[PDB]
């Protein structure tokens, strides 16, 4: 019931791979209104990434069955498939809204004007989980969560482009997901390519900035930025 | 390569019978 | 609500890797009191094995930590681990009693005295989930489920030894889990290895007689019998 134990339960849940328990424990420590340490901050991101990832993976395979079996299949089986897809859809959207609530009410809110690292970390997460919502949305409900993802990504970009080094893994990771957001959600290959290229180039010019602690995390993201750039011609 | 976004797998340390 | 839809729901949940949903669909198909076909029998077996299997891996990870923490005596971190262990423990035992009820009320009940193949399959399954109970039980509650696992395994063994060919994958896999029960649960290594080699020898004496279909299935379980022998000193 104590905060120090709640973080320990989340550590245990990750070892037991019960990410629903892990995300619930971190949801509690976030609700205590005390700021999150760098480690506790990564426990929350890992927990809800696994939870929303399980729903998103299940949603993708069911929706694929729903589309490829939407021509000839019996009217009774397709009514069972689309019913299962929407059940997963509501589960995904409920987890996303759960994350965006912690972000707007506790995490982004309790950030000072000088906490550019945590501000960019939480703002990128906001654009991430709004992007996950845009994958399963259609019509006017899609165009709004798309612009909410854009407002979260764009603000995280300006704070990162000014107050953080180009080799910082948080700044690099943001440019990755932001450029992915442009290519897959907005269908803007020209802008997605530009965003990923400048972030890679600016990190290359200051390659002599990597320390022994942050050399791994930064270099792999640069490779992923290259990998995504080769794919987009 | 299917999901082109950023993975951060872990933040800690992440039969004999028939199955 | 229809049986053909319930089984198709279970096939969806398997592809979506939502084994909790899959076990619930096959529980409904079983609760219609109509006997289960071969395909529906394995859909139920696969679903609950994944459901109870995720709890067995989580319990083993947590109970391993509980052992290294009960020697330090932190008196505060130890109690939170035992709580998480017993939370997973109750989930595991609830899944087992759910399967054992389906076995006693529907599956074994609807087996005629001449349905030797199905009688061995379900009885072995009964000894299996009673053994899963024995892995997390203590005191006299353990010696109870150990005795229940013994009666189910032994009766399935006598039926298979009399009415089944030694190369039959059902009979071979029973000997595997029965020998595993002897060594790991009852700590009777003389009989665990006697059982494993007897079943392996008897199955080779007529291994020439089979088709290729009953060759890959038959031999794979035999390799497991060999692996267990070498790994059991």
């Amino acid at each position: 019931v104590d905060r120090e134990q709640l973080v320990q339960k989340a550590r245990l849940a990750e070892q037991a791979e019960r990410y629903d328990d892990m995300a619930a424990a971190m949801k509690n420590v976030t609700e205590l209104n005390e700021p999150l340490s760098n480690e506790e901050r990564n426990l929350l991101s890992v927990a809800y990434k696994n939870v929303v990832g399980a729903r998103r993976s299940s949603w993708r395979v069911i929706s694929s069955i729903e589309q490829k079996t939407s021509a000839d299949g019996n009217e009774k089986k397709i009514e069972m498939v689309r019913a299962y897809r929407e059940k997963i859809e509501k589960e995904l959207e409920a987890v996303c809204q759960d994350v965006l609530s912690l972000l707007d009410n506790y995490l982004i809110k309790n950030c000072s004007e000088t906490q550019y690292e945590s501000k960019v970390f939480y703002l990128k997460m906001k654009g991430d989980y709004y992007r996950y919502l845009a994958e399963v949305a259609t019509g006017e409900k899609r165009a709004t969560v798309v612009e909410s993802s854009e407002k979260a990504y764009s603000e995280a970009h300006e704070i990162s482009k000014e107050h953080m080094q180009p080799t910082h893994p948080i700044r690099l990771g943001l440019a990755l997901n932001y450029s992915v957001f442009y290519y897959e959600i907005q269908n803007a290959p020209e802008q997605a390519c530009h965003l990923a290229k400048t972030a890679f180039d600016d990190a290359i010019a200051e390659l002599d900035t990597l320390n022994e602690d942050s050399y791994k995390d930064s270099t792999l993201i640069m490779q992923l930025l290259r990998d995504n750039l080769t794919l987009w011609t | 390569d299917y999901d082109l976004s950023l993975p951060f797998p872990v933040c800690e340390s992440c039969e004999h019978s028939l199955d």
